[PDB]
RNA sequence: AGCCUGUGUACCAGGAGGGGAACAACCCAGAGAUAGGUUAAGGUCCCCAAGUGUGGAUUAAGUGUAAUCCUCUGAAGGUGGUCUCGAGCCCUAGACAGCCGGGAGGUGAGCUUAGAAGCAGCUACCCUCUAAGAAAAGCGUAACAGCUUACCGGCCGAGGUU
RNA sequence: CGAGUGGCUUGCUACCUCGAUGUCGGUUCCCUCCAUCCUGCCCGUGCAGAAGCGGGCAAGGGUGAGGUUGUUCGCCUAUUA
């Protein structure tokens, strides 16, 4: 199904799963990527900043990750550098699949609520920005613009 | 303000002593 | 911006309205230099091109101005001169030149001569597997050469196995 | 033949529509007027959208039909009906006071109005109604 | 959804007249008759009343000349099309680009391998001449040769580059 | 995974007609659209040639005959550029 039918934040939340039962689970598969043993202490810190308040399914979520950390391996399996997905997917979204009788959908997914301006991603690493690479090809899988926004780097 | 330029101008002179601008360079002095 | 261009001493360059002529002991060239805002004029010893804008637009054509008066003034005395060589591997090729346009027969084998004319005051002279053309228009000169050896154009097959036909050999 | 012009305008290197807006408004006011060189009048703008536009309402039609001028000569008188209430009275009283020529059977030279002429030193995007004509397929009778 | 169902409000319904091409609810406006005048929304090239108004700038697509809207589409993505503003670095001790010349030897390093000589793989990557020149950045060879980057010099002459 | 275009299917809605806008399929006869099947002109090829595959421009013209089925659709046969 088109993200057409989801990415806009019209819908009051619905995320209380003591009231909502069936919540399919997150295709989501990390958070948490590269040297997670080490802390940031990188030179360079990258981020991939939303533009428009939009809702992301945990299925465009997944499909950037990947995108990006797959990517990421311009570095190797085991490279120096640490990448974070900040955003959890808590909105829980349905489905009216009878026509407008008894409407109120089905749970067929869950979807995070990003506002325009914030950090979705945010990568560590060493003056050897391929970051800014995965990056290009993640704001690709997600429905708004992007920002690639760069904060400690005054090595130009 | 190029130094290696600057130190050149010396060899140069040195040399003098016992690019084409660094040894006109030189030579005026 | 204002660029001056002193003229040769083999030359003469006058220039009335849009349209500029060169003549030197190798011929004349006259040529159409029309753009918005930009004035060519013949100062006694220099031609002149100058615009009151300096826009990218603008700054391209005037450059490109210059390199066409260059190019007029080069033609007229050392002239414009293209080096071509025929080739063939199974048929032979003839390439002759009859009236005003050069013709190629038996091309891989064809029977019907392909041909193509000849633009201005341009001089194909043919020697062996030579050809050379020559002329103070490098315009047309240029495309003379490029229009013979488009003449043998092949789409049909494969050209890096069929590699007849004639090719610019020397750029002047 | 014999056109008692009060005025007579000269179209060559000018905006048919600054021209047409003039003569308009001049019929209007009870002048017979006359437009001269016709075919050297002039259009600014792109000349393949230009040409694609006019080449658009010669094939526009139907058995009610579209009468659409191919000629430098009606495309103008055209125009200006455009800017006439054609089919009131005062409307057609005023445009069968004007009438346009390819070239010039006037012995006078017509004059040029304000604000219609055109710097062909400072344009190159613009096109000759002739040059449209002979793109439409008139018959080049100029 | 020109959907369904609430809520507050103004309007249509039951609201003229002016504007919006036309058009219940968008804008001005709430209206006795008649008359003169000035404005509102909106508009002043013609159709069409009033500017082919003024100072300046952008756009070359007829973009555009389309407040609102079922009604006027145009998106993610992309753009050395063009204009404007900023920051860093390089430059008349001559920058950027181009063209010309130089790109040298110990030495075809060692290792492995019939082989390997800048360039299959592994290790190392030293010092000489010098104004330059890698234990070689890319091609090429069976391996060489050959062709070039780096690096230096010249010609040139003004901004260049990120 | 993301962004769209169309308005041929299906679904949704209930705006229009219940003092009736004659159904499906077929047929006959006319016009059109392009997202092009053939034909023209082209590009790439894992392009030797021949035969292809994929793509671009392009709507001038063509796109036919039959067996089962009311069928639309579709299956099948022999012709065909
Ligand atoms: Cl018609
Ligand atoms: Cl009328
Ligand atoms: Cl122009
Ligand atoms: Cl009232
Ligand atoms: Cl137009
Ligand atoms: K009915
Ligand atoms: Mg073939
Ligand atoms: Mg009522
Ligand atoms: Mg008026
Ligand atoms: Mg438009
Ligand atoms: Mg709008
Ligand atoms: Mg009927
Ligand atoms: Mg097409
Ligand atoms: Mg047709
Ligand atoms: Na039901
Ligand atoms: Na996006
Ligand atoms: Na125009
Ligand atoms: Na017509
Ligand atoms: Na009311
Ligand atoms: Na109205
Ligand atoms: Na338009
Ligand atoms: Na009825
Ligand atoms: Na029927
Ligand atoms: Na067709
Ligand atoms: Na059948």
């Amino acid at each position: 199904k088109p993200g057409a039918m989801y990415r806009n934040s019209s819908k009051p939340a619905y995320t209380r799963r003591e009231y909502i039962s069936g919540i399919p689970g997150k295709k989501i598969a990390q958070f948490d990527m590269g040297n997670n043993g080490a802390g940031p202490t990188y030179p360079a810190q990258v981020e991939l900043v939303v533009e428009k308040p939009v809702q992301i399914r945990h299925n465009a979520l997944e499909a950037a990750r990947v995108a990006a950390n797959r990517y990421v391996q311009n570095s190797g399996a085991a490279a120096n550098y640490k990448f974070r997905i900040r955003k959890f997917p808590f909105h829980v979204i349905r489905e009216n699949k009878d026509g407008m009788r008894a409407p109120f959908g089905k749970p067929v997914g869950t979807a995070a609520r990003v506002h325009g301006a914030n950090h979705i991603f945010i990568a560590w690493v060493n003056p050897d920005p391929n970051v800014e690479e995965a990056w290009r090809r993640a704001k690709m899988k997600v429905t708004p613009t992007i920002n690639i926004d760069s904060s400690p780097a005054g090595n130009a | 303000i190029p130094e290696w330029k600057q130190e050149e101008v010396d060899a140069i002179v040195e040399m003098i002593e016992s690019r084409n601008t660094l040894l006109e360079r030189a030579l005026d002095d | 911006p204002r660029v001056e261009l002193e003229i040769p001493e083999d030359v003469d360059a006058e220039q009335d309205h849009l349209d500029i002529t060169v003549e030197g002991d190798n011929g004349s060239v006259t040529r159409r230099l029309w753009y918005p805002d930009i004035d060519v004029s013949v100062d006694g010893d220099t031609v002149v091109i100058e615009s009151d804008e300096d826009n990218a637009k603008t700054m391209s054509t005037i450059g490109t101005f210059q390199s066409h008066i260059e190019n007029m003034f080069h033609g007229v005395t050392e002239g414009w001169e293209y080096g071509m060589e025929v080739f063939y591997s199974h048929f032979p090729m003839q390439v002759n030149v009859e009236g005003d346009e050069v013709v190629i027969e038996n091309f891989l084998g064809e029977k019907a001569p392909r041909r193509t004319t000849i633009h201005g005051d341009t001089d194909v002279e043919i020697d062996g597997e030579e050809l050379t053309v020559s002329g103070p228009d490098i315009e047309a000169v240029g495309q003379t050469a490029a229009d013979i050896e488009q003449l043998t154009r092949i789409n049909d097959k494969d050209v890096r196995v069929f590699q007849d036909g004639v090719y610019i050999t020397r750029k002047p | 033949a014999e056109f008692d012009a009060d005025v007579i305008v000269d179209a060559r290197d000018c905006i048919m529509g600054r021209v047409a807006s003039q003569v308009a408004e001049q019929a209007l006011d009870g002048e017979t007027v006359a437009v001269v060189n016709a075919e050297r009048a002039v259009i600014t703008g792109r000349e393949e959208q230009i040409v694609e536009k006019y080449e658009k309402r010669v094939d526009i039609g139907n058995d009610n039909g579209y009468f659409y001028p191919k000629r430098p000569d009606g495309i103008f008188k055209r125009t200006i009906r455009g800017m006439l209430p054609h089919k009131k009275q005062r409307g057609r009283e005023a445009f069968e006071s004007v009438r346009v020529y390819l070239g010039n059977p006037y012995d006078e030279d017509g004059e040029v109005l304000d604000g219609t002429s055109l710097d062909r030193l400072s344009n190159i995007k613009f096109v000759t109604l002739g040059e449209i004509s002979e793109t439409l397929g008139a018959n080049k009778t100029w």
